[PDB]
């Protein structure tokens, strides 16, 4: 048992014949690939064991032996030993690049050095290594790519090269390295899911600068790709669909005119939110994606829409940011079609969303975003509806938001909106004294705190149009 | 003038929007009917000469008790009671759920627990209806601020409930 291993790892400390070692070699790691126990993790980790071996291999470089097995008992042993990682740091991405460069061109030297790359790199704390090295990580797999396991792997991998290349790198990679990947891959491995998922979220991560959409936009390539892989490659994967909504939602700008590839992409979108509504995986990406596309599609599908905005804003109460860009994609919806105005409210057969935006608002004081979007979307909503004025108004929104702008007073837009929503709730209403006493005062104070904004002291002087105008007494007070 | 808020929590089906509606909607008895998210409303109380309070009542749907109860409800809330019906001992064992719940996840400025109170919902009901003393064992063990029974549909003791309670909540 034991003993026989003790032996062997003695033996490959002499380092007298090639051969000879190369045979032990591939004996221990025949005998290490098993289930019996844990001998061959025997909480040793010599480097000892390895790191000859590799020493053998960086050296004498003509031994494809050594090339050929060491990779494969070194990932085995990774595999087996838990704190293999934990050895490794606290070097050998110095080794694995230098074998990957100098004599790595064969098929099967190169798939298992990438495997291990692979396997090295979901460990972390490695990866500035491996981008500070002097072998040209990048360079290196990029002459790598023709087969499909080099390809899964080639990609897996880059995923996290893409992390911190800079925006830079990333921009000198736009002109030569989109090639070897996209046209290298995607129309290649068209039939691979893994290789799909990798390569598009590889897309996500070089499509970071501002500058490259356009490049990215040279021939409409990257949407025609990313529709064609959500409509046929994942009918039915969730990270697939998440993955190409990210890049539809990082992919929006002055250039959203792409109005075929617009209604196409809107389309894909709706399927997305109405095929996986349980994480923020699709939601909050394709309802800020799907506002800005249909206001600019606009100038049935609108039912489906305030039915997902519906569920996103049920099914995801404890998140800021998709209550944001639901209540967001509903205002932006509602703006450019109003005849969905009794289609929404408490009555059955509509989506009772008025209770909910303000249950939003309530439970998320500390974003001023969130205030934003969802008081201009349910100001929006009562400017549509007459009938929701004095129902709000009897269920505690105007002392509450005037307690919320005492709370958040910093900004200018959070003021607006407020102002805006006071004018638009108090329109074609009589209120009390009592109700003048604690209206004026705040936004009086809110209007004086912001002077120099257009837009607040506009919003504040019509709502204090709309709202000015015994009790007479009352009244001098 | 003030502004407070009170969270209304109990089981299912116990008529909890009947009291809101009664107290603030003056709306008593009618339907039963299920709370599928949660509801508001507000009340004005002219306690003092100059100084009037408003109260936002948020009647927490119950359906849902399995499911982690967000502290984003009782974030900010000044004041919460617990209605629970009189014609189940599971009501009863759910009040007690709620009770821990709120102990484990409410906080106060001063640190002290809130007000809790225990009502009886429609004890105009038979035959488990007048049960203050199996009901007094709860009441001192549990430390709640006060107990007293109710009924949504002839509103016997909605009023002078809610005014004690308020009254010891404005007492801290
Ligand atoms: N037996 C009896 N039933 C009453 C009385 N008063 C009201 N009810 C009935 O009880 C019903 C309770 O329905 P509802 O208020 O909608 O229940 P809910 O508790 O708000 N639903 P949820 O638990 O989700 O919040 C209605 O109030 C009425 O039909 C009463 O004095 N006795
Ligand atoms: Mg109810």
């Amino acid at each position: 048992d034991e003993e026989t291993l003790k032996k062997l790892i003695v033996r490959l400390n002499n380092v007298q014949e090639g051969k000879q070692i190369e045979t032990l070699v591939q004996i221990l790691e025949d005998l290490l690939v098993f289930t019996y126990s844990e001998h061959a993790s025997k909480l040793f980790q010599g480097k000892n064991i390895h790191v000859p071996l590799l020493i053998v291999l960086d050296s004498y470089m003509r031994v494809a032996s050594v090339q050929q097995v060491g990779w494969s008992l070194l990932c085995k042993l990774i595999e087996v030993c838990p704190g293999t990682m934990q050895s490794l740091m606290g070097g050998v991405h110095q080794l694995i690049l230098k074998m990957l460069t100098v004599h790595n061109a064969s098929v099967n030297l190169s798939v298992i050095g990438l495997k291990t790359l692979d396997l090295l790199l979901t460990s972390g704390k490695i990866t500035l290594l491996i981008l500070d090295e002097e072998s040209d990580i990048f360079m290196l797999i990029f002459d790598a790519m023709a087969n499909d396991e080099v390809q899964k792997l080639g990609c897996k991998a880059l995923h996290v090269l893409f992390e911190r290349v800079s925006e830079e790198q990333l921009t000198e990679f736009v002109e030569n390295k989109d090639y070897m990947i996209l046209l290298s891959a995607l129309t290649n491995f068209k039939d691979e899911e893994e290789i799909v998922l990798h390569v598009l979220h590889c897309l996500h991560s070089l499509a970071i600068p501002c500058n490259n959409v356009e490049v990215l936009m040279s021939g409409n390539v990257r949407c025609y790709n990313i529709v064609v892989e959500a409509m046929k490659a994942f009918p039915m994967s969730e990270r697939i669909q998440e993955v190409s909504c990210c890049l539809l939602h990082r992919l929006t700008l002055g250039n959203f005119f792409n109005i075929l590839v617009l209604n196409e992409v809107h389309e894909f979108v709706v399927k997305a939110v109405q095929q996986y509504p349980e994480n923020a995986a699709l939601q909050i990406s394709a309802l800020s994606c799907l506002a800005l596309l249909t206001e600019t599609i606009f100038l049935e599908d609108k039912l489906f829409w305030l039915e997902a905005c519906y569920k996103a804003l049920t099914w995801h109460r404890k998140n800021k940011h998709v209550q944001e860009a639901a209540c967001w994609a509903l205002n932006n919806l509602l703006m450019y079609q109003n005849s969905l105005h009794e289609k929404i409210g408490d009555e059955d057969g509509h989506f009772p969303a008025h209770r909910e935006v303000m249950l939003s608002m309530l439970m998320h004081s500390s974003s001023k975003e969130v205030f934003q979007a969802s008081a201009n979307a349910l100001s929006t909503l009562l400017e549509q509806n007459v009938n929701f004025r004095k129902i709000l108004l009897s269920k505690g929104i105007h002392l509450n938001v005037l307690e919320l702008m005492q709370k958040h007073i910093h900004s200018p837009e959070v003021a607006e909106s407020g102002c805006k929503m006071l004018n638009h709730l108090f329109e074609g209403s009589n209120t009390s004294l009592d109700i003048m006493a604690a209206v004026v005062p705040k936004i009086l104070t809110v209007m004086k705190r912001h002077e120099t904004s257009l837009p607040v002291q506009l919003e504040a002087l019509r709502a204090i149009l709309h709202f000015i105008v015994e009790f007479h007494h009352k009244l001098n007070m | 003038d003030h502004l407070f808020k009170v969270l209304v929590v109990g089981d299912a089906a116990v008529g909890k929007t009947s009291l809101v509606q009664r107290y603030s909607q003056d709306s008593f008895s009618k339907h039963y009917k299920s709370t599928v998210g949660v509801d508001f409303a507000l009340k004005v109380l002219q306690w003092s000469d100059y100084e009037i309070v408003r109260l936002q009542l948020w009647d927490i749907a119950g359906l849902e008790r399995f499911a982690a109860m967000t502290r984003l409800y009782y974030r900010d809330a000044s004041a919460c009671v617990i209605m629970f019906d009189v014609t189940n001992a599971t009501t009863f064992s759910n009040s007690q759920r709620w009770k821990q719940d709120l102990d484990s996840k409410l906080t106060l400025p001063n640190g002290e627990p809130v007000p809790c109170l225990l009502l009886a919902n429609k004890c105009d009901l038979s035959p488990w209806a007048v049960s203050r003393d199996q009901i007094d064992r709860f009441s001192k063990e549990n430390g709640f601020t006060g107990w007293t029974e109710t009924s949504v549909k002839e509103n016997k003791n909605i009023n002078e409930a809610m005014r004690v309670l308020i009254e010891k909540m404005m007492r801290n």
